[PDB]
């Protein structure tokens, strides 16, 4: 995933 | 007043009405000065939650297109119908990216003075070019990747001025690796960049990490999950 | 682009969770010849409920904030003003969506239906989308809406008796119609009485049917009991 | 809750  | 527009953005966010939240944020982007921390987070939240659904859709439609294609007797019409429907989404994605990318270049990045802002906006820039590069192919892609890479490299140079455990600094590294792995296909290069960022957070784990504990410790966990995923391949 | 081609698009919109477009793709079907199939009836419901649901959610969230701010020890008037305009904005959006479909039910879907298992669907729907209007209307106009709901639900309930007790539509009605009595009127007795009848009636016919529809019927029965166990305080 |  990537950052929120 | 500003705080009433902030309150409206927060209300839109509370109601999960992000399309409006984008507008009530732009209305604050029109106002004087640089955006606050709180005001920055809202900007990212709005645009992320606007682009997100379309990104999700694009992938499902893309899976269904491939699924439809890969058969003994491919229906010529349904591929057309699907193509057009993907291309309908790609446009929304393009518009939603250009909207923000414009504001970053024109409004936000030049207005900024403190580092944490610069890294936030330069990271953001990277992200939306990265989202553009998810559906582009061949040469358009190559030029978009170029635009991402420079935003990420701008973010990265300045992130060196932030503590190893700053959620922006980690958040950056996390996404910058993802860029390498997913857009440029450089598993070694993404693993290097992730691992290097993770380990620096671990050294500074004992070191004060306090109000960023929730935000940092998450991204630390995400870096790891990625590292496990990419190592096992 | 034929009907079958549109069905697929309604499926694609649902798969991609783009419900506003789905509502249109189902309107494109609504205008064609004959009644809707069981597949098409479902997609219809799915489209409208995932268009109304977000706005229902919003309305409650805003209403609740509006409540919080008024109750504050030194309230800010311009904020209370600006919230209340926004609630009205969403209220605007809801009624558009309710009318849009209610219209279709009255003019298009109810008259053209022949079989009962379709008739219960289209009345139950009327009931539901009236009930959704009743959730935010003020007393005197609300009362008129409740009247229209009660009729759609009674019309549905009359006809549901033809369907088997375990028919998901028949159980789905009782559930929503008890929820009407509990939430829009304030009749716990009636709601419990209604839910127990459908629940108990399902239990008798449990053996006879539910071969592959076990999941759909079973889920609703679970819901009826969940409600019933909440509402025995009365 | 109501029916899905």
């Amino acid at each position: 995933a990537s950052a929120p | 007043t500003r705080e009433d527009y902030v309150f409206m953005a927060q209300l839109n966010e509370n109601a999960e009405r992000y399309d409006e939240m984008v507008e009530t944020m732009r209305k604050i982007s029109g106002m004087e000065g640089e955006l606050s921390d709180k005001e920055r987070n809202l900007l990212s939240v709005a645009y992320k939650n606007v682009i997100g659904p379309r990104r999700a859709a694009w992938r499902i439609v893309s899976s269904i297109e491939a699924k439809e294609k890969g058969r003994q007797k491919p229906n010529a019409k349904r591929i057309e119908q699907i193509r057009v429907y993907r291309q309908k989404i790609e446009k929304e994605l393009s518009d939603i990216c250009n909207d923000i990318l414009k504001l970053l270049q024109e409004q936000f990045v030049p207005r900024s003075t403190n580092a944490d802002a610069k890294v936030f906006y330069y990271k953001m820039q990277g992200d939306y070019y990265r989202y553009l590069a998810e559906y582009s192919s061949g040469e358009d892609k190559e030029k978009i990747a170029g635009s991402a890479l420079n935003a990420y490299n701008s973010a990265f140079e300045i992130s060196q001025q932030l503590p190893p455990t700053h959620p922006i600094r980690l958040g950056l590294a996390l996404n910058f690796s993802v860029f390498y792995y997913e857009i440029l296909a450089s598993p070694d290069r993404a693993c290097e960049l992730a691992r290097k960022a993770f380990d620096a957070a671990i050294t500074d784990l004992d070191k004060l990490t306090e109000e960023s504990y929730k935000d940092s410790t998450l991204i630390m966990q995400l870096l790891r999950d990625n590292l496990n995923l990419w190592v096992t391949d």
